[PDB]
């Protein structure tokens, strides 16, 4: 069961996939390859909830039904360097304009 | 290989190179592994990246394919993006 | 004497039992090409339903959205041709959405929201007006498939 | 060659005319129509005689009893009706088919009626009681024509299944079969042959006892409608049929040569009939025409 994700930090969004059976730790290894920060310098979140490295993505509620190619689920990302922890902060995307009269 | 696609308002989208190459326009712009769009905003470009994931996953797949959803409020700018991107 | 359309059913009179299986979210219109190549509409299939139907070997079928005539796929391709049943087993015609281009999907959505009279009230380039006005049509696919079949000759 | 010429046009129906039949005594012409009416005409002068009504949908076919006193009709309303010609009274409604009834005939004794239906059956009815006596189900597509032979011991039927079946009246069992849809069949007036039409612009004469095709008639257009053909034997010996090019074709029965084409109708000529004692042909045409024509010849 593939799961499709947006990993978001500040004004950065990574599109990637994993399995429901993938661990949170294994997702950090995916992020490491892209962003070059090791798993122990990463914190991953689902909404406000800090995710436990050992738990599977499925156990955290990312399923093939909630994390779809055309509507991926969001994972928050924050970094740590030594004793300094960054807080989770995700900049929202822009907003569409008013719906035109003839729609 | 990942590429970085940057929206008009500065949001960075990191996507598989194979996925971004769905668009011949992006392929040309890549010829850095980053592409700056001058008029595609983040809410549209994020929807375009979902399309790429959908297209690559469901192409050649010989399974039941779900609809690609588009909300009314985004449809007209997404159309313009799709036309520009030829995807 | 005259050419006949290459896309037309063969009058085999050899029965073939088929399951039309609508694996799309659309209401599906089955279209049968008759022996002269004219498209004939058959009863529609709601989403998530399937029906066992009687057709014939060498008959030609296509499948469209019943309301918009968007093109659909059948066993991952445009045309479905029944063959002989083997071992008492019906033949499945698995109808699904194609992977539309993002542009075509956007055109489908905008068409569903704007009356054709009002397309040119939208604030986009003229070529997108013409794109919106170019509605789906089984004849397009018949033309396109015929040209492709000629290019493999 | 005969010299048929147009004598009268009868313009009483308001939709396609499906069938014309001369009464065995020569006096009358019955017509049936998509307009749900039967009309009776003088056979010699085309004079309107009466309208006969009661069917709820269009009528495909009509046929006379041997004594010219009864008519049976076959309708889209799934029934047949037996009528008293003198009064116009519906004596019986024959209920049993489960879809349109296209064709009907009395046997020579006229104690039985045979019918053929879109429901792919041939049914045999008792005239006196109106009960269905037998249902003969072997055709696998609409039945286009049914006809008794000269002593009524055999029925011939034709069907879109491509087959002509000869049935034993008494038992109901099929005795013989004679590939495009067969649109018309009837026994010859002498009894030896069967005339069959198929939707490939072809009529064929069959020696059914021998199972052999003796003649083929072509030149006309018949690919869509079930067009009734006939034997003309009062003068010379001709085959007569309508056509989809709006003409009546007449062939020499032995040479298979076209000897006349009768011009005048403005739609498919679906029905032709030949008068039992004089050299008179009646023809009937579909929705762009809606008329009956009467034609007369010296031979």
């Amino acid at each position: 069961m593939d799961v499709f994700l947006m990993i978001r930090r500040h004004k950065t969004t990574i599109f990637t996939d994993a399995k429901e059976s993938s661990t949170v730790f294994e997702l950090k290894r995916i992020v490491e390859g892209i962003l070059k920060r090791p798993p122990d310098e990463q914190r991953l979140y689902k909404d406000d909830q800090l995710l436990d490295d050992g738990k599977t993505l499925g156990e955290c509620g990312f399923t093939s039904q909630t994390a779809r190619p055309q509507a991926p689920a969001t994972v928050g990302l924050a970094f740590r360097a030594d004793d300094t922890f960054e807080a989770l902060c995700i900049e929202p995307f822009s907003s569409p304009p008013e719906l035109p009269d003839v729609m | 290989m990942y590429v970085k696609l940057i929206s008009s308002d500065g949001h960075e989208f990191i996507v598989k190179r194979e996925h971004a190459l769905t668009s011949g326009t992006i392929k040309a712009m890549l010829s850095t592994n980053e592409v700056n769009f001058r008029e595609i905003p983040s809410h549209v470009l994020s929807k375009v990246c979902m399309y790429f994931t959908y297209k690559v996953r469901y192409t050649n797949s010989s399974t039941e394919i779900p609809e690609f959803p588009i909300a009314p409020e985004i449809a007209l700018e997404l159309l313009m993006a799709a036309n520009f991107l030829d995807c | 004497g005259r050419p006949r359309p290459v896309l037309r059913s063969v009058n085999s009179r050899e029965p073939s039992q088929v399951i039309f299986c609508n694996r799309s979210p659309r209401v599906v219109l089955p279209v049968w090409l008759n022996f002269d190549g004219e498209p004939q509409p058959y009863p529609t299939l709601p989403p998530g339903t399937g029906r066992r139907i009687h057709s014939y070997r060498g008959h030609l079928w296509l499948f469209r959205d019943a309301g918009t005539h968007d093109g659909l796929l059948v066993n991952q391709t445009e045309l479905f041709v029944p063959s002989l049943n083997v071992d008492g087993q019906p033949i499945f015609a698995n109808i699904t959405l194609p992977v539309y281009t993002l542009k075509e999907r956007c055109l489908q959505v905008v068409r569903s929201l704007v009356k054709p009279e009002n397309y040119r009230r939208l604030d986009i380039v003229r070529s997108l007006y013409e794109d919106l006005e170019d509605h789906p049509n089984v004849q397009k696919d018949l033309e396109r498939l015929t040209q492709e079949r000629i290019a493999h000759q | 060659s005969p010299n048929y010429a147009l004598k009268f046009t009868l313009a009483g129906h308001t939709k396609a005319v499906s069938s014309v039949k001369f009464s065995p005594n020569g006096e009358w012409l019955a017509s049936s129509s998509a307009d749900k009416l039967i009309k009776i005409w003088g056979a010699y002068d085309g004079k309107f005689e009466k309208t006969i009504s009661g069917h709820k949908l269009g009528i495909s076919d009509v046929a006379w009893s041997s004594d010219s006193n009864l008519l049976v009709s076959a309708s889209d309303d799934k029934t047949l009706k037996i009528w008293d010609v003198s009064s116009g009274k519906c004596l019986k409604t024959l209920k049993g088919h489960s879809n349109y009834v296209f064709c009907c005939n009395f046997n020579p004794q006229s104690n039985l009626i045979v019918s053929g239906s879109f429901d792919e059956s041939v049914r045999i009815w008792d005239v006196k009681t109106g009960k269905c006596l037998k249902t003969l189900p072997a055709h696998s597509d609409p039945v286009s024509a049914v006809h008794f032979n000269r002593d009524g011991s055999l029925i011939v039927s034709s069907s879109y299944d491509g087959l002509c079946r000869i049935w034993d009246t008494a038992s109901g069992q099929c005795l013989k079969t004679l590939n495009p849809p067969v649109s018309f069949v009837k026994f010859s007036p002498n009894g030896k042959y069967i005339l069959a039409a198929t939707l490939d612009n072809t009529l064929k004469l069959w020696d059914y006892s021998k199972g052999k095709c003796l003649k083929t008639y072509t030149g006309h257009k018949n690919e869509k409608y079930c067009i009734f053909a006939n034997f003309s034997v009062t003068g010379g010996k001709w085959i007569v049929s309508g056509s989809e090019d709006n003409l009546v074709y007449i062939w020499n029965l032995q040479t298979k040569e076209i000897v006349q084409k009768l011009q005048g109708h403005t739609d498919v000529v679906i029905s032709t009939a030949c008068h039992p004692t004089e050299n008179i042909i009646a023809s009937a045409a579909l929705e762009n025409d809606k008329t009956i024509k009467l034609w007369k010849s010296d031979c």
